[PDB]
DNA sequence: TGACACGTGCCTGGAGACTAGGGAGTAATCCCCTTGGCGGTTAAAACGCGGGGGACAGCGCGTACGTGCGTTTAAGCGGTGCTAGAGCTGTCTACGACCAATTGAGCGGCCTCGGCACCGG
DNA sequence: CCGGTGCCGAGGCCGCTCAATTGGTCGTAGACAGCTCTAGCACCGCTTAAACGCACGTACGCGCTGTCCCCCGCGTTTTAACCGCCAAGGGGATTACTCCCTAGTCTCCAGGCACGTGTCA
C-alpha cells in the first residue's frame, strides 16, 4: 500500500513543480511512481534514524538522529 | 502544500520503518527533509523532461531521475 | 602525507592478491593509489564513527560506533 | 607477524586523528584492521579481474582506479 | 514501441516453459520485463567498464564473459 | 536455440549501452553471449518461481512468486 | 550473544571432525568463530523459511518451507 | 552417541525467534538438525582441506575463515 | 624449550523435557467469477543472400620503462613499562514530553460532466 | 488536416480519519561516584625509505592485416497481436481438528575454577 495520502502529495508535487517549471503536467502513473520512491526513501531514512537512536541508548528517535543519519548517508545535511 | 503530509501519515511511515517512539518535533523536521528530497528528484526529473524536448514528464523520466539521485 | 607505512601495506596488498591470483606483480603507482584510496576511505569512516561517538555524548569511538557507521552507509 | 599487523596501532591512531577522532578505544584497532581487509579485498578482487582482462601479469594503476570507482570508495 | 517491448509475450512464455511453468499470470510478462531490464543493465554496465579499460570502442565477447563472471550470473 | 528473438534483444542491448556510453558498438559474439546468459538466468528464475508457485498449491505463477524467488536467491527484492 | 549452547556444539564439531581426520585439535577462537558462523547461517535460513511461510498463506514454518528455501538458495 | 541432539529444541526455537519466526512446527527441529549437520560437514570439510594443505595439525581461525569464504 | 589444549571433580543456578490445558491456525471442499489456453488470420517486424564499405580488433616487434633484488644504515618510528588523570559506565531523580481515546468535522475518493492541450496517421 | 487521450476545474456525497483536549506515565538528561583505561613520557630495539649497482620481465606504442560491424535492399516468412470461445482455477468463505503454545515441576547440565597432564615448531 501507500502510507502517504495521494491528493496532498499530488498538491505538494505540483507546487514544487510550478516552482521549477510552469504548465509541466504529470501523469497519474508518474506521480504514483514518485510517491512510491519517496515513501521508500522515507521509510529507509526512518530505519536509519531508528538505528541511530538505538545506538544512543534510547528508544525515541529525535530530529538530531535524522540529522546524523542524513549526514552519514551522504545527503546535503 | 508541505502540510498535506499529515502527522499520522508520518507516524505510519515511521512505524513501517520500525520506530517505536517518536519525538513531537520530528514531524516538522521530517517535512523539511522531505521537501529537499522532492526538490532534488523533481529538479532532475524536470531536467530530463526539458532536455528531451518533450515537455511532458514521463514515468521513465521519473525513474531515470530517481536512479541518478541514488546512484 | 601517507600515514600508513609503505612497506607493510605493500606486503599486505601482496598477501591479499596471492589468494586471487598467484605470482602477480604490482606497479608502484598501483600500490600508491591503493594506499591513498584506503587512507581516504579510513579517514571518512573515522569521521563518521566520530560523529556517531559525539552523538552518544562520548568522545571515545567504540567498535559499535564503527558498525553503526558502516550499517548506515550501506555496507552492513 | 601476519601482514595485517603492518597497519600498526600508531598508524591507525594517525588516521583517526586525521579523521578528527580525539579518543580511541583499545578494541578499535583490531576492528579497524578487519574493516580494512574487507575493503582491500573487494578493491583488489576487481583490480585483479581488470589485470586478467588485459591479459597482463602486472597490476597497473589504471586497474586500481577502475576498481576503486566501481566499488564506490 | 520502446525496446523493452521487444522481449515479447511469447518469448517470456517460452522462457517460462523451459523453466517448467505450466500456467502464467498476465502480470508475469511485465514483471519479467522489469527483472530482465535490471539484469541487463547490471551486466552491460560492467561490460562497458571492461570495454573502456581496454581503450576499445567495440564491446567484445570477453568483456561480457568478465561482466557475467563478476556478477552472480 | 535462443527463445528470445535476436533483433529485439540486440536493439535493447544497444539502447542500454547508448545510455551508458553512447558510442559503443557490439560484436555479434558479445550480443549472442549476452542473450544466452540472459536466457539462462531467466530460465533459472522461472524454474525457482515455479517452485514457489507449486509451494502455494498454485499451478499459475504470480508476480509475488517472482518477488519471493528474487528475495530468497539474494537479489534485490 | 550466542543462542546455541557452547559445549554441545563443541562435542558435535568434535564428532564431525573425527570422521575426516583423527585428533586435529581446534583453537577455542576457531570454534567460537565457527559457532558464530553457524549462528548466522541458521538465523538466515530461518528468516528465509519465515519468508516462505508468509508467502504460503501461513504463519508456522514447516520442513517443506525450509527445504524449499534451501533449494531456492542453491544449497541442495 | 548422537551429538547433534545436544542442539536442543529450545535453542532451535530461539534461533527461529531471532529469525523473526512466530510459530514453529514440531518436526522442523529434527529437520533443522539434519540441515545443520550438512552445513557443518561442508564447512569443516573445507576447513580440514585447508588444514591438510597447510600440513598443520591445529585448525586455526584463518583456516575456518577461508573455509567459510570458499563455502559462502 | 615454553605456551596451549585435554581429562577429573563439585556444585549451583540455569536451563531442558513432560505432561495438563486448549484453541487457533491449519487442512479439506464448493462454486463464482476471473482469466489464461487455444483456434483463425494477416501482415509487420525477423531473418538470411548479397554487394560493399571500412573502423577497428588482433597480432608482431622494438624499446626503454618500471619491478624486483643484494646490501646499508640510521634514524625516525614502533613495542613497551609506568603513571596521572579523564572519561565509561551503573545508578537516583524528577518532570516535560511521549502514548491512547472520543468527539465535531474537513478534506480524500469516488461519481460525473464541460472545457481544451496536444503530438500525431 | 483534423483526432483520441488525458489533464483541469467544478457540482456534489459519503465517509472516515484529523486535530484537539484530556488523562496517564515514563524514561531521559543531569548529577554523582567507582572504575578503568589510555595518552603520554621515556628507553631501547627495529626495520623502512632511499640509495648505489644490476639484471631484466614486459607495458606500451606503432604498424600491418584482416575481419567482422554497420549499411541497405529485399524476398520470404512466420509468427505476434488481436479477437473470441472453453474451461481450469484463485480464492473467499465454511467446517473440522489436532498439535503446538504456555508453564510449573523434576531433573540434567554449563561452566567457573582448580588441578594435573601431555603436546608441538
Amino acid at each position: 500500500e501507500l502510507l502517504i495520502r495521494k491528493l496532498p502529495f499530488q498538491r505538494l508535487v505540483r507546487e514544487i513543480a510550478q516552482d521549477f517549471k510552469t504548465d509541466l503536467r504529470f501523469q497519474s502513473s508518474a506521480v504514483m511512481a514518485l510517491q512510491e520512491a519517496c515513501e521508500a526513501y522515507l521509510v529507509g531514512l526512518f530505519e536509519d534514524t531508528n538505528l541511530c537512536a538505538i545506538h544512543a541508548k534510547r528508544v525515541t528517535i529525535m530530529p538530531k538522529d535524522i540529522q546524523l543519519a542524513r549526514r552519514i548517508r551522504g545527503e546535503r545535511a | 502544500n508541505i502540510q498535506g503530509i499529515t502527522k499520522p501519515a508520518i507516524r505510519r511511515l515511521a512505524r513501517r520503518g520500525g520506530v517505536k517512539r517518536i519525538s513531537g518535533l520530528i514531524y516538522e523536521e521530517t517535512r523539511g527533509v522531505l521537501k529537499v528530497f522532492l526538490e532534488n528528484v523533481i529538479r532532475d526529473a524536470v531536467t530530463y523532461t526539458e532536455h528531451a524536448k518533450r515537455k511532458t514528464v514521463t514515468a521513465m523520466d521519473v525513474v531515470y531521475a530517481l536512479k541518478r539521485q541514488g546512484r
